[PDB]
């Protein structure tokens, strides 16, 4: 009744597998290398051949390679799945108080306490440049965001940028299509873009009225003084959000009308919030009951409008509630909506559908506005059309390859991929990084790829690295001759500034290890599963993707013993001498007085003696 | 500086610190109550609280029957088991009220499900008891044992297939002469099969009888599970379309439920009145609760149906109102100056002078002693045992709370039921006529023979509460304990397991409220088991064994080597949003196209819920 | 099958079936047949009734038809319709849901559709039914049965049959018929008949006042029970009542104030393994896993002068102890584990057995010669003692929450995130891995699990002879070295049985340098001997080997082995008390609570109190402390520790209540009380938590004025 215990000991035996008779059965070795796949025994009267879970090994290493056509055939509702995962978008995650496609990701769709939204996807290829654009735009933003100077950083991020083999530049400028972070790094780049008012996903378009700001202090249903600018006096603007439109006449702090067409009901959804939003309506401002202290990826706080944007699109019936109800008139071309977007005359105050189709505002309008530091984009007449704000928080995979050409972006990898491209950035720079190095210059040590590596490095033990990774680099070059392959792996950890102790001297490590650890860790004196290299063959494997190090290595750095640059502070010295103890732990070794005797063990039978100096 | 754990309370609400305070939903390994010292209590206990009422002997098996019902109104409160037929009937009879057709249409839906169900679905329960061997076997030997044992008397109802014949034979051969049947016995020993008999009154006891667990602490045999089926069936179907009934209920929307309910009592509440909520238990609801009451309930609620359905569903009920209880192993006297132990048998506990055993068990077989079988058995005609209608308990809790008032009194109740835990929600316009109302459903749940807890349950203003083990609080939602992942692997087999295990933790997610930095960390382990069983660690590891020696060079040999299978010694790319994707559909499009091949071969000598792609790794133990 | 009646039967059809037949059935989509049957019915249902129309007075065509289609809705509203149209028109209504109602006859229609032979399978019906309802068959062959002639006319039935027709020819050309089912086989068993047993059983199982089960029947089915509930409450008496009271702070008293009792001895140590007195012999490696016995057998040899020690200075005994013995197992077990043999095996098998208490077990004997002598007696229980505060628990739950320079977690990857739940959930961890990663209690819990582990797997066919597992542990630092470190060693008994619930006596000599005289009541049931000293930074610290005699089995050593749950409890508590900060916000709080962020603040939690004074701390004490709380209530877990936690939970919520300002009332508090207090008897983690309830409360009741 203990099956896992079972399959344990099982497991432990030596042929616990029943094996079928025939060709392929036959196919698999008596023994490999000395270990027993399958038993050489003939039952009495069963003829039952078992052998061992090496013999499945050994099957899908070198056995028979079988064909492989129309597998997914056979499996197709799983490749579905994956694929409808893939392609899906993922939106926002919100706390407090169905297509069979949405049940499978019910676990990742819906918490007891949070919510997850979750737009599937599938087979929406057609548009994949835009589509990778797009992705790319909103990837440059985010980056850029967190920046001092995002503006700096974003145009030098999206020339570097190319979706499948075109620059983002050539897209940008080709496709005219695109969303808010398109605008943003088309007039970054300093191409035109259509002239729309921004709020949120609202596109506006003023066809008559005027407005100024003021700043006043508003009150709110939660119960608290917010400093808000407000839009006084009468305007009329074309809407749109999506595939939806409408015509929207507000005054100060009231919506009048709003005349809309049906679409979409979450398009309609959002149109309608926004513009309820937008409006300022006070009717709007006592539906806060809850805290409006939401933060954007920068971590600041958004401004109020924004943040009423946000609040009542996660609580849009907090609003709705709020907002009263009318009838609306007979008339055939004009309709009403309920709080479900449904046909009902007990319609929403203020706002109305329409049957007749409303002209979209979308024309020719290509024009060049001015982008400021924060990425905010600002007419000839000094308004602000859009900014960051406006970006949406949307997340989906590329349909087509986008590659950024830059180490900002590496922070975009999976701590395997960041560190592939440091090391590899370093073996192709490795001759002038050397030459620089051999000068009493560490301007070095502040390179972009070197920024990129101390994302993975752990807060905490950062700057204890890069002291002892710089401590290693100047013992290495000052008092004794360099070793290529300790100089590659230790240069990346010496962007932060040295963490010494008190005694003057800095932390020794055995190993260094990085975020997601279990296997990503560098190891200061042995082979690593994420860094290796062969003495004699001078080969840099990184990640198992062997690279060659012809050349670049030196005839002196052979005969040099590892243990030269192991530890801070220490030289080898003697040999293996059995006499001081063992293999002294590093707490030993900081401890140590200085000009000392130790003894270390560099790997499994290669022990070494060092000496303080 | 003294650590205090409880000052977490200070600066965390208590429903959010106390989340999941056990680890755990099973019995723990030291908290068992099994053994004849509490078979022998739960008797007691049964006829304590029904003392007051009628006593008789059965004319069919010579016990010693008591029954509560019709009985004297309590006049303390302590727990009664005098439930009125008139009071239940009335409560039943405004629950029809308020649910037009829901009593025809759950008799209706389960007869149907009767008809169409087939004898093998009594394989699908736990341990059952078998009359043939007098012990607990699972449900299909115990099936099988009585099938054969019925062939052995001419009763063929089995062969038919469906489950109506089978049930008919099971309630004819109650009124054979004699029934016969193969018993085995370890005749060195050896367990052969003989031909025995016995006589009807002792088949009889036999099929009434209700063993003691030692692996709910009674078991029921064949005999009775057919027409509980079908009972739970119908008292489902009622549940199922009652607003208050939340033990279906599971996962996200339990929660929904709950919300649902505080919301809507907090609507109606009077404009300037006030609404209570009652956290509540329910003292010895097993042993309060009179299987006649429940053979009333099913009859009033198949009032509309086929005589023969009614008779089906009376069946059941009719079998638990005469139960023999199965007082277990006995107990055990020692000598400790000779040093010696011997175990009593129980047809043999009153073999000896009660001077001999301590005074509890003195006590205990004192009062036992009237409703004593001279066979190591005793009579429990009151009570209900342990959870076997669960389903209609609920029912008849729901009903206690449609009554909504008593005296056309300025209240109104409403609640939730899971079968004995139960919330209450009262609508007045003051704490003392709140107070009131709650008064007033103590008393008619005394009536009903439902016994609240006084020293467990109580109140606060809505907005605030517990049900089944989740805490609610303003909208927020907690669990007090979760059945975390148990450690290992399911042991079918390494492509099954990965698929288990991440169904496993997918589910609790889902349904247990598990929380995403949880899941993920329940993945890690998972994981970490996996490879520590099947010995398939990373293929970049440092890790010496027979298998592992052939995965290193396969990861060297491999490029793609992020297509590989865990037990391959590839890298794990499970997190919560691809819980319900084969790995090796998520692999494909990485794998190697050789190591694809190898793996994915027609003809590999290997082979030979959870979703799983036929492979090498599909193998077999014998 | 899905394909053909996708396209031989319209949506509505299906749908409505579909429901219909999920009505009753929970695996709907496993049985196609049904589906066809129960769409085909429909259909002739529609049939039947679609056309047929009539008017006010008697016009056999306004809108009035003359059919009322009962069938292929929900059976709550059919069941509905049937009663109400059965009470207009005075009639009966059947026991059973009908298909359809005739408005020229006023009555119920039955409709049939059979495979064989129509007037065989209208006897069925007739039998089943009777004269409740009238029927209408018609059969996939030409033919037709039906109890009215002013019933269906020829037009309806040449639709039918012609409907027939063509499904019959398109399962026969699909090769589709072998799958059909009659109806027949729908309706198996009505003929269900109660014997002489069961009847006479059913008799005398109807409550006081009634005869037999007749009269019960009669009287539910006839008597109207209107006003029952009242009558009863008004004549029940007065003394039966809630007894609602008010809950304010002053009801609130301290729970079991007998711990504060000095006449009573306080609670000894009774855990499995010493926790935060452990002293592991540290030898470093290459992360290369090892044998048990190599790791003890190194770990030995890296300490030769203490596994040298052959004399014993016993320090501490226990009253029953017998401290010759127990030393005689620990140089077995060491000799045993230094040996050069691959074996586990105790050299000293014989002495063991009584060395162990084995030898002292009772002789079991007949039933017959027990039952004969006088002077065998049942024994009386075993009462837990009542037992006072001591202060090595709190001295235990202060070290056990502490940072060590070790870890012993080290768990493997998952696939990188692309959901924001998934990154939530992944800084979630990185927190609570950086918090709890070099606590004490995450050591401790290791060791632990790897103890039972242990224990368990030598359970497989070496139950029957004496073993010595080594209580073994693999821990890494901050530098990245990798120790084995040996805690002690345990001589694992032999149970004759394999229950699965027979006690295995497990002996256990575990290293200390804890002097067992500095707290003498907690160590009553250990003796301790000093076996040697330790330099670690050139101090010297004496090294003492507590042993002891505990008992296990294999259902322990499993829940043991689970003890390792104790990590996911605390990200379950850890992520519970994030959601709740975030719900009052609209945004994830785990770095606001963790770090805080520009407009929060880090979060401070109260830890404890020094001199009576509040103590506050980050979220990381607080979760090593949850920690901490969750492995002592796993380590300590019993029967009592389980009663007291789930009993003071009420308590609880009536004092968050209180805080709420919610207005709590209680029925029995010291009913209440007494439930709780119940289980405080021997208890440590029981006792001390009843002693932080009091201080907490104490606390509380002082905030409350302010
Ligand atoms: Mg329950
Ligand atoms: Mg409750
Ligand atoms: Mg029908």
């Amino acid at each position: 009744k203990n099956p896992s215990l079972r399959m344990k000991w099982a497991m432990c035996s030596n042929f616990p597998l029943a094996l079928t008779k025939g060709d392929m059965a036959n196919r698999i070795p008596l023994e490999y290398k000395g270990i027993q796949l399958k038993t050489n025994a003939e039952d009495i009267g069963t003829k039952g051949q078992m052998c061992s879970i090496a013999a499945v090994t050994w099957w899908n290493t070198y056995g028979p390679i079988g064909d492989t056509e129309g597998f997914e055939r056979v499996y197709e509702s799983f490749f579905l799945r994956k694929m409808r995962l893939d392609n899906a978008t993922w939106g926002r995650i919100t706390f407090g108080p169905t297509s069979a496609e949405f049940i499978e990701m019910l676990h990742c769709l819906q918490g007891e306490n949070w919510r997850q939204i979750y737009h599937p996807g599938g087979n929406k290829l057609t548009e994949s440049r835009s589509q990778s654009m797009i992705v790319a735009c909103r990837k440059i933003i985010r980056r850029s965001i967190v920046a001092s100077n995002p503006l700096e950083l974003a145009v030098e991020i999206a020339n570097k940028t190319v979706i499948d083999t075109e620059p983002l530049k050539s897209c940008l400028a080709a496709i005219d299509g695109g969303d808010v972070a398109c605008d943003i790094i088309r007039a970054a780049l300093g191409l035109k873009i259509r002239q729309r008012q921004r709020f949120g996903r609202l596109e506006l378009k003023r066809i008559s009225g005027r407005g100024f700001k003021n700043d006043e202090e508003i009150l709110i249903g939660n119960g608290t003084i917010q400093k808000i600018g407000i839009w006084d006096g009468e305007e009329e603007f074309h809407v749109r959000c999506g595939e939806c439109r409408g015509i929207l006449k507000k005054s100060k702090m009231k919506l009048e009308k709003l005349l809309i067409n049906s679409a979409k009901k979450e398009d309609m959804r959002d149109l309608i919030i926004l513009c309820m939003v937008f409006s300022q309506d006070t009717r709007m401002f006592q539906g806060v009951r809850g805290e409006i202290n939401f933060l954007n990826r920068a971590g600041q706080l958004l401004s109020p409008m924004y943040q009423l944007q946000r609040y009542f699109l996660n609580r849009s019936n907090d609003l709705f509630d709020q907002w009263g109800y009318e009838e609306s008139p007979k008339a055939s071309e004009l309709h009403g909506i309920n709080e479900s977007m449904n046909a009902s005359d007990y319609t929403l105050k203020g706002v109305v559908v329409t049957r007749n189709v409303i002209d979209d505002f979308s024309s020719t309008e290509t024009e060049k506005v001015s982008i400021t530091k924060n990425l905010s984009l600002i007419k000839r007449t000094g308004e602000v059309i859009m900014g960051a704000n406006d970006v949406s928080e949307l997340e989906s995979q590329a349909q087509l390859m986008i590659t950024y050409d830059t180490p900002k972006m590496w922070e975009m990898g999976t701590t395997k991929e960041l560190v592939q491209n440091t090391y590899q950035w370093v073996l192709k720079n490795l001759v002038t990084l050397k030459a620089q190095f051999l000068l009493g210059k560490e301007d070095m040590f502040q390179w972009d790829a070197f920024e990129a590596f101390e994302s993975i490095i752990p807060q905490k033990m950062a700057g204890q690295y890069s002291g002892f990774a710089r401590a290693v680099l100047k013992q290495m070059r000052d008092q004794e001759v360099m070793k290529t392959d300790q100089f590659i792996k230790l240069l990346p950890f010496c962007f932060s500034p040295p963490k010494l102790r008190s005694n003057g001297e800095p932390y020794q490590f055995l190993k260094l290890v990085l975020k997601g650890g279990g296997e990503n860790f560098i190891e200061v004196r042995k082979g690593s599963p994420l860094f290796s290299y062969n003495p004699q063959t001078e080969v840099l494997t990184i990640c198992g993707r062997m690279m060659s190090l012809k050349g670049k290595i030196e005839d002196e750095e052979r005969n040099r013993s590892m243990g030269n640059a192991v530890l801070a502070g220490f030289l080898v010295s003697g040999k293996y001498d059995p006499d001081l103890g063992d293999f002294k732990t590093i707490e030993e070794l900081e401890k140590l007085k200085p000009g000392e005797k130790a003894n270390i063990l560099l790997y499994q039978g290669k022990p070494v003696k060092v000496v303080k100096r | 500086m003294n650590i205090n754990p409880y000052f977490l309370f200070i600066d965390v609400p208590i429903q959010a610190a106390i989340s999941t305070t056990f680890p755990y939903t099973g019995v723990p390994p030291y908290s068992h109550g099994t053994g004849t010292g509490y078979t022998i209590d739960t008797v007691i206990r049964t006829h304590e609280y029904s003392n007051k009422g009628k006593q008789y002997i059965s004319d069919v098996t010579g016990c010693t029957m008591v029954d509560p019902t019709n009985g004297p109104l309590p006049e303390d409160n302590e727990p009664s088991a005098y439930a009125q037929l008139d009071c239940v009937l009335e409560a039943l009879d405004r629950m029809d009220e308020e649910h037009p057709g829901l009593f025809q249409a759950a008799s209706q839906n389960a007869m149907e499900t009767l008809m169409v169900t087939t004898v093998d679905k009594l394989t699908q329960g736990r341990q059952t008891f078998d009359w043939t061997v007098c012990r607990n076997q699972p449900a299909a030997t115990a099936l099988n044992t009585t099938i054969t044992s019925f062939r052995l008397n001419d009763l063929n109802g089995a062969d038919k297939g469906g489950l109506i014949p089978f049930c008919q034979d099971i309630i004819d051969s109650l009124d054979r002469p004699e029934m016969t049947f193969f018993s085995v016995k370890n005749i060195k020993r050896i367990p052969m099969k003989v031909k025995d008999k016995i006589t009807k009154v002792e088949y009889i006891k036999r099929a009434l009888s209700l063993n003691t667990m030692t692996k709910a602490i009674a078991t029921a045999g064949i005999q009775i599970r057919g027409f509980v089926l079908v009972v739970e069936n119908l008292a489902k179907n009622i549940c199922e379309n009652l607003e208050q009934s939340g033990l279906p209920v599971g996962g996200n929307e339990k929660k929904a439920k709950l919300s649902n309910a505080v919301a809507k009592m907090l609507s109606n509440c009077p404009p300037g009145g006030i609404s209570m909520t009652v956290t509540g238990d329910n003292t010895k609801w097993n042993e309060c609760l009179n299987p006649r009451i429940f053979l009333a309930m099913t009859e009033r609620i198949t009032r509309d149906s086929p005589i023969w359905f009614r008779d089906f569903c009376s069946i059941a009920p009719v079998l638990f109102s005469n139960k023999i209880a199965r007082l277990g192993k006995g107990f055990m006297i020692t000598s400790k100056t000779k040093r010696l132990k011997a175990q009593i048998p129980c047809p043999d506990l009153f073999s000896i002078p009660l001077e001999r055993y301590n005074e509890e068990t003195r006590a205990k077989l004192k009062k036992l002693k009237p409703f004593f079988n001279e066979e190591g058995t005793a009579s429990l005609s009151p009570g209900m045992m342990m959870g076997m209608f669960n389903m209609l308990s609920t029912v008849l809790g729901v009903a206690a709370l449609g009554i909504k008032n008593i005296g056309n009194k300025e209240y109104l109740w409403d609640g939730l039921q899971s079968s004995d835990d139960f919330a209450l929600f009262v609508n007045a316009k003051d704490e003392e006529t709140c107070m009131e109302g709650i008064n007033d459903f103590y008393r008619t749940c005394k009536l009903l023979g439902i016994n609240m807890s006084k020293k467990k349950s109580y109140c606060n203003e809505t907005g605030m509460f517990e049900f089944t083990s989740m805490f609610y609080r303003d909208g927020f939602v907690s669990n007090f304990a979760m059945e975390l992942p148990s450690f290992g692997v399911a042991g079918v087999n390494e492509s099954a397991d990965m698929a288990i295990g991440m169904t496993i933790i997918k589910n609790n997610m889902i349904n247990n409220g598990m929380g995403p930095a949880t899941a993920q960390t329940a993945i890690q382990l998972f994981i970490a088991d996996y490879r520590y069983t099947y010995k398939c660690h990373r293929g970049d590891s440092k890790v010496e064994g027979k298998r592992m020696k052939i995965i290193k060079e396969l990861w060297e040999n491999t490029k793609g080597r992020d297509g590989l299978l865990v037990a391959d010694g590839g890298p794990n790319i499970y997190n919560l949003r691809n819980l319900h994707i084969p790995e090796i559909v998520l692999k494909y499009n990485l794998m190697d196209p050789e190591y694809k091949g190898r793996l994915l071969h027609p003809q590999n000598p290997f082979v030979g819920d959870y979703d799983a792609v036929s492979g090498t790794h599909s193998w077999r133990t014998k | 099958m899905d394909t053909f009646i996708t396209r031989n039967f319209q949506t509505t059809i299906i749908q409505k079936a579909k429901n219909t037949m999920a009505e009753f059935s929970e695996d709907p989509e496993l049985q196609p047949a049904m589906l066809f049957n129960i769409c085909v019915h429909l259909e002739v249902c529609y049939v039947i009734s679609d056309m047929n129309f009539l008017d006010e007075e008697g016009k056999a065509y306004n809108l009035r038809p003359q059919y009322e289609v009962i069938e292929g809705m929900p059976r709550t509203i059919a069941w509905m319709v049937q009663r109400s149209l059965a009470q207009e028109h005075g009639i009966e209504t059947p026991k059973y849901l009908a298909d359809l109602f005739d408005y020229k006859t006023k009555r119920f229609i039955e409709v049939g559709i059979t495979k064989g032979l129509a007037d065989d399978y209208f006897w069925k019906k007739k039998e089943k039914l009777g004269n409740s309802m009238e029927l209408m068959i018609f059969s996939y062959n030409q033919d037709y049965s039906l109890s009215n002639e002013s019933s269906l006319d020829e037009e309806g039935k040449g639709r039918v049959l012609s409907r027939l027709t063509e499904l019959q020819a398109e399962l026969s050309l699909k090769n589709l018929w072998q799958v059909l089912i009659g109806e027949e086989d729908v309706e198996k068993g009505i003929d269900f008949k109660l014997g002489q047993t069961i009847s006479r059983l059913r008799d005398i199982s109807v409550p006081a006042g009634f005869s037999n089960f007749e009269g019960m029947r009669s009287y539910i089915d006839n008597i109207d029970p209107k006003g029952a509930i009242e009558r009863n409450l008004a004549r029940m008496s007065p003394l039966v009542s809630v007894t609602p009271k008010k809950l304010t702070w002053e009801d609130l008293r301290p729970i079991g104030p007998h711990i504060y009792n000095h006449e009573l001895p306080e609670v000894p140590y009774n855990a499995f393994l010493l926790m935060s007195d452990e002293l592991g012999l540290a030898n470093m490696t290459e992360g290369k896993s090892k044998k048990p016995k190599t790791l003890a057998k190194e770990c030995l040899e890296k300490y030769s002068t203490l596994r040298d020690q052959t004399d014993p200075i016993l320090i501490m005994k226990s009253e029953k102890a017998n401290e010759n013995f127990l030393w005689k197992l620990w140089r077995d077990c060491v000799n045993t584990i230094s040996n050069e043999e691959m074996s586990n095996e105790l050299q000293k098998t014989n002495y063991a057995k009584w060395a162990t208490g084995d030898g002292l077990t009772y002789q079991k004997i007949m039933k017959e010669v027990a039952i004969d002598d006088e002077t065998m007696c049942q024994e009386e229980p075993k009462i837990p003692n009542k037992c006072r505060v001591a202060a090595w628990v709190q001295t235990e739950m202060n070290l056990l929450s502490t940072l060590t320079s070790k870890r012993a977690l080290d768990l493997p990857e998952i696939g990188p995130d692309v959901a924001p739940v998934e990154h939530v959930g992944s800084e979630r961890r990185k927190y609570f891995v950086n918090e709890i990663n070099y606590c004490k209690a995450s050591t401790v819990m290791m060791k632990y699990v790897l103890f039972h582990t242990s224990l368990l797997n030598e359970s497989n066919a070496s139950m029957g002879k004496y073993k010595v597992i080594p209580i073994t542990n693999r821990v890494v630092n901050e530098k990245g070295e990798s120790f084995d470190m040996l805690y002690g060693l345990a001589v694992k008994g032999q149970s004759h049985l394999r229950g699965d619930t027979d006690v295995v006596t497990v002996v256990t000599f575990e290293f200390s340098s804890t002097d067992p005289r500095v707290d003498s009541g907690k160590w009553p049931k250990y003796t301790v001997f000093r076996i040697g000293s330790l330099f670690v930074s050139g101090r010297e610290k004496s090294v003492y080997l507590y042993c002891r005699v505990n008992g296990t089995n294999k259902i322990q050593m499993k829940w043991g082995m689970e003890a390792r749950r104790c990590l996911l409890q605390s990200m379950q508590q850890m992520e519970a008390i994030v959601e709740q900060e975030s719900s009052i916000q609209g945004y994830d709080m785990t770095k606001a609570c963790f770090k805080g962020d520009r407009v929060n603040s880090p979060k401070t939690f109260s830890i404890g109190t020094q001199e009576g004074k509040l103590v506050k701390g980050s979220f990381g004490k607080a979760l090593r402390v949850i920690f901490t709380k969750c492995l002592m209530h796993y380590v300590f877990g019993n029967a009592q520790l389980e009663g007291f936690s789930a009993e003071s939970r009420r308590l609880l919520l009536l004092i968050q209540a209180l805080k709420d300002r919610k207005g709590p009332w209680v029925f029995d508090l010291e009913g209440m009380y007494s439930g709780i207090e119940e289980c405080i008897s021997n208890n440590p983690w029981v006792i001390q938590s009843a002693y932080w309830f009091n201080e907490w409360l104490g606390f509380e009741k002082e905030g409350s004025k302010v």
